[PDB]
DNA sequence: GCAGACACTACGAGTACATA
DNA sequence: TTTTTATGTACTCGTAGTGTCTGC
């Protein structure tokens, strides 16, 4: 085949973890700088940042290091303390290397509070060590990596592609899916189904294998289950509805439902609300939400003062 | 019921593995780690005359420390421990067997698999060289048909590759190919001569350290491998 | 300084490799260039009509709120997220300011008070002695100055200055300043 | 080769200066500060059979004051120090000399400008009472016709003018005017007697330090006043 | 004037009751707590040739150790202290007296209320436990006719009811029920043996510690219920 | 016996959060 | 061409100062 297995786990979107920097989904300039990384042969200080989710940072990172027979520490981030800065590290970096070996140190998710000493301790690591070793950085938010390393670090953003990088990146996806299916001895009867979990999650590849998982329950993927991947989100459909419609005997019987969290369901509301009505309507909505928000909790009955929210909604509220 | 300097010595390792301790009637003195890593027993001198739960163990073997040898321990009328010293009376708690994490029955092992030794004098020279040496992990393998223990540091080379440490243990009789890692944490055994007991099956395994006063039952890690 | 042929290694290979943290943690701190504070790249975008850039960020509910109070023209709509802020979706706020605030331009300068901390120290002062709250304290300094010159007053509570109460007073040496000036022209 | 209790002791008070030393086949031994301001330099009974730099100095003689004297060093068949205890072995990293520095020469010593001496409990006080005084800098010259040293703390004190310590050496039987100034982080010498020897020639100078196990040498700062 | 060994075991214990001291031209020395709550007077074989304050006693009694015995103190050449050693000197800062908490008055205790006594190994086994049970107060009063001292811990005991220790003294035989509270961050004395007087009127009382080297005066608690 | 070395405590700085 | 409200609470990091356990 073409794809790795890692077969000492069960949990799927890590079973299916790509081994190369070749395996990888990435768009187009990312996966060249990253092959002409591994081409020059020794790896430069590098940190990778998302900040969705399972873009492929960590995984970008093991990678390199495959595909330069590196030696390599990985570390977790949040474990990387000043005195494993002084420690490990620099016992590490300092001790020799006769395999001819880049060395390389995995910092996965550095992205930290309290580690500002960490880091400050390590920007100055970086000119008494650079030339034994290398060091590749995962981050979620960039902003939790002090300013002096996004300077001495080549900084790879993931997760912002390019109109054409998201049209063939799915379709590497797609097709990735479809090769997990392959060996997960999973069926597929309805293609649109695999296509379905691709766009919906698109960003994150890793829920979107694993989405994969848990609508692999019955073993097929069929025109029914795209009907589940696909439907429509949000449970505030009724309570949206009816307010468009302007009617009370319906409105009315809501509130009580949404009576037990308030909070969210405010929430929720005033999420859902700010798309489906004009420009001026929202700053009225903000108003009447608001309002009914600050006096809850003040309020006696919060059924009836849920209610009160939807009567004056659907008064000034106005939009198609 | 009274202590001896013998008896609060085994405990003070016992603490080492759960901060708590069930204590029934008996000659015997069982315990193990709250999250099941690691499983001690023994038989003793001095006689457990009454049942009872102890949160602290610790704390009050701490406090122990401070009365006679001849102070004279029981439940207080009031259901907590009296410490009766000679001059003196102290009052420790006692909590209820159900927040001290105790074991059903004492876990009995299986068939062995393999069999070695250790030496009193080389378990020091391992312990006591791990934390210069940063030897997190280690492993025990064959090596010309003589076991061999391996020391290894996991954070530098994640892959148990640069053994930093080795120990020969004695002939290995049988054939079969194993490593078997186990994790410096749940070394917690106090030292001397162990018979070493360990087992596998597939995705199943344990070490058993079978010493001279108590018995040491210690998990193996994931990355242990072998077939039997 | 012997040898003298050392290939000048940089301030960090001498602290590193002779491994004293104290050299290692004067380098490091070399490094400590604190600002950040895109918060008027927000305030920016409500004001001038562009786009949001948010949800991404970290969005200070009173930063925004407090840099648009500089506007007389925004109040309005300032006040409005007052009364009713607490409970809005960050975001949410966010969008009613978007929607509210209608022309755009601001230029920096916020309005900060004039503290005589020469004047400043005398009320603390008095408020803390007698007990009394700041107002009251007001009219204490009135009736000193006015009456009895307050240099007896201010004489007989010199002897507790304590540098901890000037911990609450000014921020720098300005208050190793007002150490020496209570303690001098009475 | 094996090492010998005296040599170990030595090397530790070695370690102080630099977490790490170069090494040579002999029976000289030496390290230097990397910031070049202190260097030292001994010859022992035990014989040095291979050139070798190590890292963790204070880590490669903790493993060994573990061991038995009878422990023999040798080059690890992967270029690493492999060590050969009992029924055991362990292997220390070998260093990269990119990272480590020690003296490319052993550059000897001018011959004395001015001779003193100073006694074993003499040096101990100074050090100790540095702690509770927080004394980083100390100064050599004449006062009434006595070679005599004094403490400051650089921090508080801009132009040294305010004496916390001073140390009589006995008198001064030369005629020159000098003002000496030695960092205090750079004094790492170990207790027994020193013979002293200070050199200068008018913009450059040092100190060494003449015992009966070694020899050191710290280099003196700006603010020494000198002639000649 | 020198001070001995025996000396400045005391001003290591006076340090643990105020930070500071001010000690007079004299045999005898005292500290007070500055909270008022104890205070300890004593008298000593080294005679005090001129009144100075010391802010950091602690600080000052460890450079002491770091100089001779045969040491010279003496007021130096501003105001401030120095310490002469045969072959160096030490100069510390002189406190002014506005700076330290000084007792105003040689308190000279009333006739016994009650007499009883407390040895070196009942005191020593008291402090300690008082560690290890959280006992933040103690009250002494009579059980069975034996002068008993009992301990709590005040914060989780609020009204002294659960006994957490209970030591025997000695007996008692005057006729008269009392229970007398200490605060036991205000026991603060050198180990070994007291002859503990006891001593109430109404609602002031107190207790004074007679030991062979110095004696201690501590404040009795609001709580005391007596009859004298 | 001390001095040295290890472990555990506490306070200061930083950070983030929610209600007014 | 900018720039920090008040009151309480919680978690983590780092270091320095305190202890006890150990080794000539
Ligand atoms: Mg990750």
């Amino acid at each position: 085949s073409m794809i790795t297995v890692n077969e000492k786990e069960h949990i799927l979107e890590q079973k299916y973890r790509p081994s190369t920097i070749d395996e990888c989904i990435l768009p187009a300039f990312d996966k060249e700088t990253f092959k002409s990384i591994t081409s020059k042969g020794k790896i430069p200080h590098i940190i990778l940042h998302s900040p969705s989710p399972g873009t492929g940072k960590t995984t970008v990172a093991k990678a390199l290091c495959h595909d330069v027979n590196a030696d390599m520490m990985f570390v977790n981030g949040s474990d990387c303390k000043i005195d494993f800065v002084r420690g490990p590290l620099t016992n590490f970096a300092s001790a020799a290397s006769f395999d001819g070996r880049q060395k390389v140190i995995v910092i996965d998710e550095f992205d930290r509070s309290g580690l500002a000493e960490s880091q400050r301790h390590l920007r100055s690591f970086m000119e008494a060590y650079s030339s034994n070793c290398s060091i590749i950085i995962t981050a979620n938010n960039i902003d939790g990596i002090i300013k002096p390393l996004q300077s001495r670090c080549r900084v790879i953003t993931f997760g912002q592609p390019t109109d054409e990088d998201k049209i063939e990146m799915m379709k590497q996806m797609i097709r990735r899916l479809t090769e997990i299916c392959k060996h997960e001895g999973i069926a597929i009867a309805d293609m649109k189904v695999v296509a379905a979990l691709v766009k919906k999650n698109f960003p994150d590849f890793r829920k979107t294998i694993g989405e994969l998982d848990s609508y692999s329950s019955k073993g097929v993927l069929d025109a029914g289950i795209l009907s589940l991947v696909t439907n429509d989100r949000g449970a505030i459909d009724d309570v949206l509805e009816s307010l468009k419609n302007k009617d009370v005997k319906q409105l009315r019987a809501l509130a009580p439902k949404y009576a037990a969290d308030y909070s969210w369901f405010v929430g929720k509301l005033a999420e859902e609300i700010y798309s489906r009505v004009t420009p001026q309507s929202i700053i009225r909505m903000y108003e009447i939400v608001g309002e009914n928000n600050q006096y809850h909790g003040i309020a006696a009955n919060t059924e009836l003062h849920l209610a009160y929210l939807f009567i004056q909604l659907a008064c000034e509220m106005q939009w198609k | 019921m009274k202590l001896s300097k013998d008896t609060t010595a085994l405990l003070k390792n016992f603490a080492t593995i759960n901060s708590g301790i069930m204590l029934k009637s008996g000659q015997f003195i069982m315990t193990r780690a709250v999250n099941g890593t690691t499983y001690a027993e023994a038989n003793i001198s001095d006689v457990i005359d009454f049942d009872v739960a102890i949160y602290d163990l610790n704390g009050f073997l701490g406090i122990l420390s401070l009365v006679n040898d001849d102070a004279e321990i029981s439940q207080s009328e009031d259901g907590n421990i009296k410490i009766a010293d000679a001059r003196s009376t102290i009052f420790w708690p006692a909590a209820d067997p159900s927040t001290v994490v105790a074991p059903n029955k004492p876990i009995p092992f299986p068939v062995a698999s393999a069999v070695t030794e250790i030496k009193a004098e080389d378990l020091q020279q391992l312990l006591r060289v791990s934390r210069g040496l940063q030897i997190d992990t280690i492993a025990i393998t064959v090596k010309e048909g003589k076991i061999v223990i391996n020391g290894f540091n996991k954070v530098e080379d994640s892959a148990l590759t640069r053994v930093k440490y080795s120990l020969t243990l004695g002939d290995y009789d049988g054939e079969n190919t194993f490593n078997f890692i186990i994790n410096m944490a749940n070394m917690k055994m106090q030292p001397g001569n162990y018979k070493l007991l360990l087992w596998a099956k597939g995705k199943q395994g344990a070490a058993k350290f079978e010493g001279e006063h108590a018995n040491y039952v210690v998990a193996l890690e994931a990355d242990s491998t072998h077939d039997f | 300084s012997l040898f003298k042929d050392d290939i000048q290694l940089n301030e960090h290979q001498v602290a590193w490799y002779s491994k004293d943290w104290t050299a290692v943690q004067s380098a490091a701190d070399s490094f400590k260039e604190k600002a950040e504070n895109e918060f008027f790249e927000i305030i920016g975008a409500i004001n001038n009509k562009t786009k949001c850039s948010i949800a991404q960020k970290d969005y200070s509910k009173f930063m925004v709120e407090n840099a648009l109070s500089q506007f007389p023209e925004c109040m309005p709509a300032v006040y409005a997220m007052n009364l009713i802020g607490s409970g809005l979706s960050d975001e949410a706020h966010f969008n009613y300011l978007m929607a509210a605030v209608p022309r755009g331009k601001r230029y920096g300068k916020w309005a900060k008070l004039v503290e005589d901390s020469t004047e400043v120290l005398i009320i603390k002062l008095l408020a803390k002695r007698y007990q009394v709250n700041t107002n009251d304290a007001i009219n204490y300094k009135s009736i000193l100055t006015k009456n009895g010159k307050l240099p007896l007053v201010l004489k007989e509570l010199k002897g507790l200055v304590t540098d901890d109460f000037l911990k609450e007073v000014t921020k720098n040496v300005k208050e190793q300043k007002q150490l020496k000036k209570l303690a001098l022209e009475w």
